[PDB]
Formats: structure tokens, C-alpha cells, sequence
């Protein structure tokens, strides 16, 4: 958060809702696309999937 | 209470799906099903499970 | 011709962790989770008198000897499909040997 | 359960959808009571006939007999089935089954 | 392959600390037998066991063998 990294997208002025409500919709995608790749790569190999895919003969 | 009364404490095993961030290990699952096919469904039934 | 007599000793010890919950061997033992065991051996299976089994069992029909006897603690189910005893099996056939040896003895 | 019972000299085998959360020690109990069972009971300890001692059931006095042995399983990845792993497996699958 | 757990708890006994709980046990064991074998027996009341003794053993057993089991199983 550095002050002239905020004027250039906001100047001065406080964030709108409209914005607000747009950045949750954005956020809502990008944060569970990531949490759940990081919790699948943690439990790589316990999964189904892995196991499925272990399940070749 | 006596010790016999209350039974033997349970020692911690470390079961891959303790801790906040571990899932099940799926292929255990898939193994213990089949001991419970062979073994335990002789006496226990397991009703709740579609 | 398959079964081979072993140590009778071993074979107990096979009966009391494997078979003693559910059975008794002594001549005029009680029934329990299954029937006593006394007198199989020579005998027709489902008739020892006081027992309640399964048609599957009875209708089998088995003249019990030492190698069906074999195969059938291999694996019960297999053998009597519709059986009610609820038992894993042995697989190594040196277990079948001594169990069925302990067994002979113990009917004799 | 008269059927069950009979089957059990009275006994009642419960359902196991809910063991793992229904008993203190969660896996960890239900691991150690299957892996528990010593071949015989402590000295002094008179054991009410048709019971089996396994010293993690409180009483130690239980009437379901020890029923994992070793191999008695055979497992379709080839993983050897011994008592302990058969226990540890089937732990998992009945938390499953609770969760 | 014999049953890891069981290894692992016959490896434990022969610890120093093991061996001195197996001691105190069969010391019990000894001392029940015995009074088993004296006359009226079967009206005392007061019968000792040994479930303490075995306790104290499989305790120990248990805080050797729990952290090191899984690491040897699939
Ligand atoms: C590996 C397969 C099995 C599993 C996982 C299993 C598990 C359990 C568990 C967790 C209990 C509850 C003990 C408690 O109240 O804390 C129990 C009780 C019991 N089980 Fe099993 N069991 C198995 C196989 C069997 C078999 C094959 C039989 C019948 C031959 C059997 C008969 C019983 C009985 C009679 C009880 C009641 C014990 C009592 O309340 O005194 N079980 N079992
Ligand atoms: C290796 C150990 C065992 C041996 C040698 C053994 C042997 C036998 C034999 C030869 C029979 C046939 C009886 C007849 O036809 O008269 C039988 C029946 C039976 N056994 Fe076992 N048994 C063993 C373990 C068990 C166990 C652990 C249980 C209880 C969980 C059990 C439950 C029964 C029952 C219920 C029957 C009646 C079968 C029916 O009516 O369908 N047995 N057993
Ligand atoms: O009802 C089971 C029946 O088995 C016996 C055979 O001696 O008990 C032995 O085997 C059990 C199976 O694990 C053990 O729990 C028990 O401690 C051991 O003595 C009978 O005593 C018992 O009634």
C-alpha cells in the first residue's frame, strides 16, 4: 500500500461499492482457484485422482 | 476410578490426515473398505453410508 | 492326499486364537456362536442335535475328512456359500495341517 | 438386534458409520483396540467366559474376540496385509465413513 | 514380512526401561500364581492382579512404538 500506488488508481478518493463489489466477485475466483491448488499440491499422492491415476494395470 | 475402570490410554499415531492442511490418504480408504467388506461386515453393519 | 500331519501343539494354539470364540471340542460341550465340534470328523455336516443351521450347511451335505476339511478353512464361504460362520481363512497350508491335526485329536 | 445378538452370545456389534466420533481417542482407540489383544489376559484377571481382555476397552474385559491376523487380506495394490496395516486402514476408512 | 507393530513392541521390551517393566510384571505374575495356589482362594475378596503392572509396561510400550509405526506402514 504506497501512497502514490493508490493515487494513480483511486486519487484521493476513498474506494466506491460499485468497485468494492466488483473486486469481491474477482477475488472470490482468483483465491479459491489458488487455495485449492496449493491444498491439492500439499495432499499430492492421498488424493483420489493420484490414486486413480496409480491404479494403471 | 481404577485403571482396568477406565481403560488404557490410546497413544497418538500419526495418521497422515491429522493436522489442519492433510486430507484423507484416498488409498487407505479404498483398503480399509475392502477389510471391512471381509472382515467386519460379518458382525457390523455400517447403515449410514449410502 | 493333501494334508499332511504336523504338531497338534501348534494346532491348539490355532483353535484357541481362531476357532475357541465361537466353538468347543470336549464330548458333550455346549453351542455356541457355532456347533460343537466333537464327533465331525466321520459325520455328515448340519447335525449335531441343538444347533440351528443354515440350509446352505446342511444341504451341502459335506462327509467331513481331513482334506475337504482343508478347503473349507481355507476359505468357508467359498466352500458353503451362505454360511454363517464369519471366519478369515488359512491361506498357509501348514496352519490347515496342524489345525486339522489338533482336530483329529481332539475327537478321537 | 435378536438376530445379531444370537450371533454374538448376546452381544450387540455396533454400527460403525459413527465409531471413529462416538468413541474418546478417535483413530487412535479404535486403532489400538483392534491391534490390542494379548494372547493371554493379565494375572489375577478372571475373565467372564464368552470375553476376550484387550486392555484399551475400559473394563479390559470385551466380548469381541481379536479378528485381524496377519495376511488373512489380500490387497489389490499388493501392499503386505498385517495386522497393523489392515488396522490402520480400516481406522481410515471407517473416519471416512464418520466424516 | 512379520507385523510391524509387533517388531517394534519386541524391540522395546529389551530396553533397559522395558526390561525392568517386564520384570516388575512377571514379579507379580510369580507372586499371583502363588497366592492362587494357597487354600480358600476362591473366598478373599481382595484377589490382587496384575493389570497395574501391565499397564505401566504397555504404556511405555506405547510412547516408543505410536511416534515410529506409521513411518513402516503403506
Ligand atoms: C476389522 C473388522 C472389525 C472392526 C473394525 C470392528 C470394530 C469394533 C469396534 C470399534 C467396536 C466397539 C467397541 C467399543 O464399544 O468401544 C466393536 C465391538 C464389537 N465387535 Fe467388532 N469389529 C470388527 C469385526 C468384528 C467381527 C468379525 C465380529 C463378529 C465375529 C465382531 C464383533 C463385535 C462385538 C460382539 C462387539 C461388542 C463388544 C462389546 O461391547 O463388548 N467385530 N467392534
Ligand atoms: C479355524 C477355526 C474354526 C474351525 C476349525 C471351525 C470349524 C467348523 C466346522 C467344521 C463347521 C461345520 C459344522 C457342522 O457342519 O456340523 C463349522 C460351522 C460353523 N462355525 Fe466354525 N470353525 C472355526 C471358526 C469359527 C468362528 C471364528 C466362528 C464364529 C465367528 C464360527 C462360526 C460357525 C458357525 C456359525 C457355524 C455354522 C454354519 C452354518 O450353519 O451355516 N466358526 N465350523
Ligand atoms: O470368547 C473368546 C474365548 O476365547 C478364549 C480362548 O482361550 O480367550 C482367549 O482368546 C481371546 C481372543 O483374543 C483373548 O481375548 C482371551 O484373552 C484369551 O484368553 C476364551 O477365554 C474366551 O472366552
Amino acid at each position: 500500500s504506497f501512497s502514490s500506488l493508490y493515487k494513480t488508481f483511486f486519487k484521493r478518493n476513498a474506494v466506491f461499492v460499485g468497485t468494492i463489489f466488483a473486486g469481491a466477485f474477482v477475488f472470490q475466483t482468483v483465491f479459491d482457484t489458488a487455495i485449492t491448488s496449493w491444498y491439492e499440491n500439499h495432499n499430492k499422492g492421498k488424493l483420489w485422482k493420484d490414486v486413480k491415476a496409480r491404479i494403471a494395470a | 476410578m481404577t485403571a482396568a475402570e477406565h481403560g488404557l490410554h490410546a497413544p497418538a499415531y500419526a495418521w497422515s490426515h491429522n493436522g489442519p492442511f492433510e486430507t484423507f490418504d484416498h488409498a487407505s480408504i479404498r483398503r480399509g473398505y475392502q477389510v471391512y467388506r471381509e472382515v467386519c461386515a460379518a458382525c457390523h453393519s455400517l447403515d449410514r453410508v449410502a | 492326499t493333501e494334508f499332511k500331519a504336523g504338531s497338534a501343539k501348534k494346532g491348539a494354539t490355532l483353535f484357541k486364537t481362531r476357532c475357541l470364540q465361537c466353538h468347543t471340542v470336549e464330548k458333550g460341550g455346549p453351542h455356541k456362536v457355532g456347533p460343537n465340534l466333537h464327533g465331525i470328523f466321520g459325520r455328515h455336516s448340519g447335525q449335531a442335535e441343538g444347533y440351528s443351521y443354515t440350509d446352505a450347511n446342511i444341504k451341502k451335505n459335506v462327509l467331513w475328512d481331513e482334506n475337504n476339511m482343508s478347503e473349507y478353512l481355507t476359505n468357508p464361504k467359498k466352500y458353503i456359500p451362505g454360511t454363517k460362520m464369519a471366519f478369515g481363512g488359512l491361506k498357509k497350508e501348514k496352519d490347515r495341517n496342524d489345525l486339522i491335526t489338533y482336530l483329529k485329536k481332539a475327537c478321537e | 438386534e435378536q438376530a445379531a445378538r444370537a450371533a454374538n452370545q448376546g452381544a450387540l456389534p455396533p454400527d460403525l458409520s459413527l465409531i471413529v466420533k462416538a468413541r474418546h481417542g478417535g483413530c487412535d482407540y479404535i486403532f489400538s483396540l483392534l491391534t490390542g489383544y494379548p494372547d493371554e489376559p493379565p494375572a489375577g484377571v478372571a475373565l467372564p467366559p464368552g470375553s476376550n481382555y484387550n486392555p484399551y476397552f475400559p473394563g479390559g474385559s470385551i466380548a469381541m474376540a481379536r479378528v485381524l491376523f496377519d495376511d488373512m487380506v489380500e490387497y489389490e495394490d499388493g501392499t503386505p496385509a498385517t495386522t497393523s496395516q489392515m488396522a490402520k486402514d480400516v481406522t481410515t476408512f471407517l473416519n471416512w465413513c464418520a466424516e | 514380512v512379520t507385523d510391524q507393530l509387533e517388531d517394534l513392541r519386541e524391540h522395546f521390551k529389551n530396553t533397559e526401561e522395558g526390561k525392568a517393566l517386564v520384570h516388575h510384571y512377571e514379579e507379580c505374575a510369580e507372586r499371583v500364581k502363588i497366592q492362587q495356589q494357597q487354600p480358600g482362594y476362591a473366598d478373599l475378596e481382595h484377589k490382587e492382579d496384575c493389570v497395574e503392572e501391565f499397564f505401566h509396561l504397555q504404556h511405555y510400550l506405547d510412547t516408543a512404538t505410536a511416534p515410529r509405526l506409521f513411518d513402516k506402514l503403506k
